[PDB]
């Protein structure tokens, strides 16, 4: 019988709490208290409802043909992007027209280019013969943006020219390091004198053995110096030859000096970058092909800004070239064949290298402090 | 009708009228009771202090913050909170008024269901929104995609954003924030002979921290000149009239958020932390992700913080792509402001959370309904 | 004198003697510092703690995996190991006992040649031999030819075996494992809504998949009964409390090995890895491929793997319904059963390395006797 269901509606509404739900398949098995509790010799207690209905229940007894042509979530986007600019549409359309580049960085003109009029938009806009303040912000954007001829144009002239600088203020210093790099390479003063003292202590150890009495090395030997250990297990190679450089011949201590432009390497990827500016390059190339279909306040916007993109990206182009020839250099400098990876490997080698450099000399002098020490505290117990 | 924005953040709850640039209200959150005796009969000697109220006659009180961690704890003090911002602060009826409200990320889902349950049962409104903290702070920024930063008083989590895609699997946390520096500046303030143990002293040693920490752009260099001229010692005046003067302190207290185990922390810092939500992203949107970096909460006010994060940024980054660092002067309120944004535009009106919809599915349609 | 066989491991390094039916010593692969700076005497306490005393001590110790997906990246981490597994673990000094050795299918030359001189030069054994795991793991079968998978803690390779020698060209590499299965498994119970920052949560994790974890023989069967499967669901404790429910994610941590597309790359399988391994051999060999085809490691602890192993191999190659694919019950230590039947063996005299022929050949012999 079921007495627990048979509940009078409330005229008020009601607080609803969370439980989670058994099915009713479930509910009245044999074995289950709800085949008792549905009997009617159940022991059923009556709650007050009068009182649960005063404590529990709920307290609580234009134009919007905005004519939009977009849908909801475009034109979401596109409130989100004005809200930002703090003034009116009609400044917007200015600095779009005028050339402007304060406002406008690479994020803002890709969510603009990421929120353009499409060509329904742009047919029903035109269409459109009613009062203009009838249509949304959005729509008045867009008929604002329309207003402007060849408004894309535009928009990629800004996007393409701070893209352009952004891109040539970051590849030209890091071009130049790598150029630098290069020249410091291909002309180091205590780097003969370094290898001098390696060759020496190497030629010495290695005696009477199929490796023994070579007269040089690659580069990548120089990563080769870590690999050895001392009985200890403590001291390198670089170790001792820096240890005994500092006793003997401490002009090897001033062997960064000289190769600080071949540190940090590159970092990068040089060919990623140089498709970025080829790719950059070009793109300026076309801009200005279609500017110069365009009528002349974009020419008199642009063409100076374009030509001095094209000039500076024709310099990082020679800059390459510069380095494609020292690149070569440095082939035939650690006689190696050009068709293996000799740029970006002997930088992250000189770069590894120099810091093992750095590492080994720190490493020395706290070996030398904590010997000192250590000298200091023997003297200590032999005075006390 | 005007909606409200109400940032009831860990800290300091920011409550304000939709469509404006400041939140109107402004204050800490905190419940004070008296632990002492009361002798003086009459005047309104009322059991339980909240708000600006508890931070004046605070000498005689046991605060209580009801946030812990970005975590409702305690919910009678919440609902305290609750009720003196709608109620004393802004002294408005919330059943005419939409009510926006912000959540931390990560959040367990019956805390959103209590917080909703609150929200439409207690204090009755027409309409409310529960969105994340890091996506109004850079609605505020006024960009579509970029990684928001957001260290708050209990929590600094790392949340990137796609074109409105929040990243569930890239949003991480770490427990490291601003109460976390203000009791460690009390662990080292005890060095100086500066002993602050009981709750009101916090507010004290929180103020200190507003005023005159900031972040060291290199943490070697500042210890040799610390170590070396006393320069950079800097006086305050406690409100007892006693004058002290910190030294090193100014700088070994954000430096927590970069080397977090000061505090005993095997977890990496700040920066690091952004570099495994970069790594943990798509390698194709992470170049527009680099030069995004926003920051927000009240915790990057000190005046070295951009300069030292993108100098780790960049150290920790292959340098390959552009590193900016976006800190605007008003990112302690962008929570706000982004609300403020977000709540004023005609698109908003059918992403309402109405009584109807909650009397149709719960407490629970926040959860189907928001991210 | 009996003979020393140390598995070498990513995730567990285990040791031994030769003839035993265990490994004496199971250790994970870990090397602890201690967490925070503080110097004293406190009795002699260690600087660096290995194995199962770094296991015990782990809270104040900060610990260092130093294998990277099976290969060996950090020298002296294992120079440390392999002194706590001789000196401590065994308690034996190197230069009597031969020791057997393991190494990673598609191991670079110099690191065998680094291996190969720190054993001579360091520990200065009078004997080694470098083996590849899956040869080791035929050695358990107990059977010279054939194919066989390994897939342990760092990385899953299909490896062909002729009359005991492995052939490099057709080895064939699976960027997955016990470690990538083990994140894969707090992803996607992160996923059901769980969630494991700590340490002792990844430890209860990998006994949820030491214990609960099986490969059924049909996925898509498995899938379309899986809501209604009542033994399917099982469940864990851990000691503080914490219940962990897993469902149908018992069979998608381990099916990761049949289809990496679950987690998100394009390799191929542990069934697709060993067809493809198998046809770029000679045609002759590849009958002796299928038919003593062994699976390997802790990651083939699985149930009814077997099975799936067979049904799979049935799938791509038409030739292969009756053979079956051998799996020991004890696979966890098939490398070193195989390296204790390898080297209790009378007949292995001739092929380990002396001293002398590194003193004669420099390092590159580990190229010509291990082969
Ligand atoms: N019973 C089990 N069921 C499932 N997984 C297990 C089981 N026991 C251990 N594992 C897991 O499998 C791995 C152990 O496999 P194994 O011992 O072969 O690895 P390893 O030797 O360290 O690796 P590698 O051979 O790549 O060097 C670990 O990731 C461990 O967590
Ligand atoms: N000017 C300031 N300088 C340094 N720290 C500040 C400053 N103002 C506020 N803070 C810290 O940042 C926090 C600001 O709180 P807020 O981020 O607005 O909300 P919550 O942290 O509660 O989510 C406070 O806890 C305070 O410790
Ligand atoms: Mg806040
Ligand atoms: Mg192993």
């Amino acid at each position: 019988v079921p007495s627990h269901r048979r509940v009078n509606p409330p005229t008020l509404r009601m607080k609803k709490l969370n439980w989670q739900k058994l099915p009713s398949n479930v509910a009245r098995e044999h074995n289950s208290m709800w085949a008792s509790l549905s009997s009617p010799d159940a022991e059923a207690v009556e709650p007050d409802f009068s009182s649960i209905e005063r404590l529990f229940s709920f307290p609580a007894a234009k134009e919007p043909k905005e004519i939009t042509f977009l849908d909801a979530k475009k034109s979401l986007n596109l409130n989100i992007f004005l809200k930002q600019f703090k003034c009116s549409n009609e400044e917007v359309a200015a600095m779009i027209r005028a050339g402007d580049t304060t406002k406008f960085d690479v994020e803002v003109l890709k969510q603009l280019l990421k929120l353009l009029p499409e060509k329904h938009e742009i047919e029903n806009l035109r269409a459109f013969t009613e009062e203009r303040a009838k249509l949304a912000s959005a729509d008045h954007f867009y008929l604002l943006l329309l207003a402007i001829p060849c408004y894309q144009l535009r928009i990629e002239c800004m996007l393409l020219c701070e893209g352009a600088a952004a891109v040539l203020d970051m590849v030209r210093p890091k071009a130049q390091l790598v150029l630098a790099a290069c020249e410091s390479l291909l002309t180091s003063r205590q780097l003969p004198i370094f290898c001098q003292l390696i060759l020496r202590i190497g030629n010495f150890l290695n005696y009477g053995s199929h490796t023994g009495d070579a007269d040089g090395f690659k580069i990548s030997t120089l990563l080769k110096l870590t690999e050895t250990k001392s009985q200890q297990n403590r001291v390198t190679l670089l170790h001792h030859v820096l240890e005994e450089a500092e006793k003997s011949h401490p002009d090897l201590l001033q062997l960064p000096r000289d190769l600080e432009q071949p540190s940090q390497a590159a970092g990068i990827n040089l060919e990623i970058i140089r498709s970025e500016a080829s790719s950059n390059l070009k793109k300026l190339l076309e801009t200005e092909r279609k500017v110069s279909a365009s009528v002349a306040e974009v020419q008199e916007q642009y063409t100076e800004r374009l030509q001095a993109s094209i000039s500076a990206f024709r310099a990082l182009d020679e800059l390459f070239e510069a380095i494609e020839q020292k690149q070569r250099e440095l082939a035939d400098y650690l006689c190696e064949d050009a068709q293996q990876l000799s740029l970006e490997d002997t930088f992250s080698t000189m770069k590894a290298f120099r810091d093992l450099f750095l590492r080994a000399l720190k490493e020395n002098k706290d070996r030398k402090e904590q010997a000192a020490k250590a000298e200091r505290r023997k003297q200590q117990l032999a005075e006390e | 009708t005007t909606a409200l924005v109400c940032d009831n953040g860990s800290g300091l709850v920011k409550a304000g009228f939709a469509g404006d640039d400041a939140p109107r209200a402004v204050f800490p959150s905190i419940v004070g009771r008296p632990r002492h005796q009361g002798v003086m009969v009459g005047m309104g000697q009322k059991d339980s202090y909240v708000g600006d109220e508890a931070q004046s006659k605070r000498g005689i009180l046991t605060l209580k913050y009801p946030i812990e961690h970005g975590i409702i704890t305690n919910w009678d003090d919440m609902e305290k909170i609750w009720h003196h911002t709608f109620y004393n602060e802004l002294r408005v009826a919330p059943e005419e008024h939409p009510t926006l409200l912000t959540e931390a990320p990560l959040n367990p889902k019956a805390n959103r269901e209590k917080m909703t349950q609150i929200m439409f049962e207690t204090f009755n409104v027409p309409a409310m929104y529960v969105a994340i903290q890091a996506v109004l702070s850079l609605y505020a920024s006024g960009r579509t995609t970029g990684i928001v930063l957001d260290s708050g008083d209990g929590v600094t989590h790392n949340v990137p954003i796609y074109e409105g895609y929040a990243l569930p699997h890239a949003i991480m946390r770490l427990d490291l924030a601003g109460r976390d520096l203000t009791d460690y500046l009390m662990k080292i303030l005890t060095e100086r002979g500066y002993s602050f143990v009981t709750t009101a002293e916090r507010e004290i040693v929180r103020d200190i921290k507003e005023k005159l920490c900031y972040v060291a752009l290199d943490f070697e260099n500042e210890m040799a000149t610390a170590a070396s001229s006393s320069s950079l010692e800097k006086s305050y005046e406690l409100p007892d009239g006693q004058v002290i003067t910190i030294g090193n302190e100014r700088f070994r207290c954000p430096e927590t958020l970069f080397q977090p185990s000061f505090i005993g922390m095997e977890s990496a810092g700040i920066h690091e932390t952004t570099y495994n939500s970069i790594m943990k992203c798509d390698i194709d949107i992470r170049k527009d992700l680099y030069a995004n970096n926003v920051m927000s909460g009240g915790t990057t006010m000190y005046p070295g913080i951009a300069d030292r994060m993108q100098k780790e940024i960049t150290a920790l980054a292959p340098s390959t792509m552009k590193i900016k660092i976006i800190a605007p002067p008003e990112r302690k309120y962008s929570v706000w402001i982004g609300g403020s944004i977000l709540a004023s535009l005609s698109t908003f009106q059918q992403m309402w959370i109405t009584k109807q919809e909650y009397d149709e599915a719960g407490p629970s349609i926040v959860h189907r309904k928001c991210f």
